[PDB]
Protein backbone atom coordinates (compact mmCIF):
# COMPACT_ATOMS: atom_id res chain seq x y z
CA UNK A 1 0.00 0.00 0.00
CA UNK A 2 3.01 2.27 0.95
CA UNK A 3 4.62 1.87 -2.15
CA UNK A 4 2.05 2.55 -4.96
CA UNK A 5 1.68 6.56 -5.04
CA UNK A 6 -1.05 8.24 -7.30
CA UNK A 7 -14.12 16.22 -10.66
CA UNK A 8 -15.21 19.35 -12.55
CA UNK A 9 -16.45 19.15 -15.86
CA UNK A 10 -19.28 16.66 -15.22
CA UNK A 11 -16.94 13.56 -14.54
CA UNK A 12 -17.21 11.50 -11.25
CA UNK A 13 -15.76 8.60 -9.99
CA UNK A 14 -17.74 5.84 -7.83
CA UNK A 15 -16.07 4.23 -4.79
CA UNK A 16 -15.66 0.40 -4.99
CA UNK A 17 -18.08 -1.85 -3.91
CA UNK A 18 -15.66 -3.68 -1.53
CA UNK A 19 -13.36 -1.17 0.79
CA UNK A 20 -9.84 -2.26 1.83
CA UNK A 21 -11.10 -3.87 5.17
CA UNK A 22 -13.16 -6.31 3.19
CA UNK A 23 -10.75 -7.52 0.63
CA UNK B 1 -9.22 44.85 -2.51
CA UNK B 2 -6.66 42.48 -2.01
CA UNK B 3 -8.09 39.28 -0.96
CA UNK B 4 -7.97 35.60 -1.66
CA UNK B 5 -10.97 34.00 -2.94
CA UNK B 6 -11.31 29.99 -4.40
CA UNK B 7 -13.43 29.08 -6.42
CA UNK B 8 -15.01 25.40 -6.25
CA UNK B 9 -17.96 23.85 -8.24
CA UNK B 10 -20.97 24.20 -7.32
CA UNK B 11 -22.68 20.33 -6.16
CA UNK B 12 -23.88 17.69 -8.68
CA UNK B 13 -24.24 14.37 -9.35
CA UNK B 14 -26.72 11.06 -10.16
CA UNK B 15 -29.67 10.69 -8.56
CA UNK B 16 -30.25 6.91 -8.14
CA UNK B 17 -33.59 5.45 -7.24
CA UNK B 18 -33.40 2.08 -4.71
CA UNK B 19 -36.74 -0.05 -4.70
CA UNK B 20 -37.72 -3.57 -3.68
CA UNK B 21 -39.89 -5.17 -6.86
CA UNK B 22 -43.43 -3.99 -7.17
CA UNK B 23 -44.70 -7.45 -6.38
CA UNK B 24 -43.33 -6.46 -2.78
CA UNK B 25 -44.41 -3.16 -2.07
CA UNK B 26 -44.34 0.69 -3.63
CA UNK B 27 -42.26 2.92 -1.02
CA UNK B 28 -38.80 3.40 -2.35
CA UNK B 29 -35.58 5.53 -1.51
CA UNK B 30 -33.23 7.63 -3.62
CA UNK B 31 -29.80 8.27 -3.05
CA UNK B 32 -27.76 11.36 -4.00
CA UNK B 33 -24.47 10.52 -5.62
CA UNK B 34 -21.56 12.59 -4.22
CA UNK B 35 -24.11 14.95 -2.54
CA UNK B 36 -23.60 16.07 1.60
CA UNK B 37 -26.94 16.49 2.87
CA UNK B 38 -26.52 20.00 4.24
CA UNK B 39 -27.49 20.80 0.78
CA UNK B 40 -29.85 18.06 -1.14
C1 LIG C 1 -21.04 18.49 5.11
O1 LIG C 1 -21.06 19.88 5.43
C2 LIG C 1 -20.87 20.16 6.83
C3 LIG C 1 -21.00 21.66 6.99
O2 LIG C 1 -20.77 22.06 8.33
C4 LIG C 1 -19.51 19.63 7.28
O3 LIG C 1 -19.37 19.84 8.68
C5 LIG C 1 -19.40 18.14 6.97
O4 LIG C 1 -18.10 17.67 7.28
C6 LIG C 1 -19.69 17.89 5.49
N1 LIG C 1 -19.65 16.46 5.21
C7 LIG C 1 -18.77 15.91 4.36
C8 LIG C 1 -18.87 14.43 4.18
O5 LIG C 1 -17.93 16.59 3.77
Amino acid sequence: FNKVTLKFNGLTVLPPLLTDEMI
Amino acid sequence: TLEILDITPCSFGGVSVITPGTNTSNQVAVLYQDVNCTEV
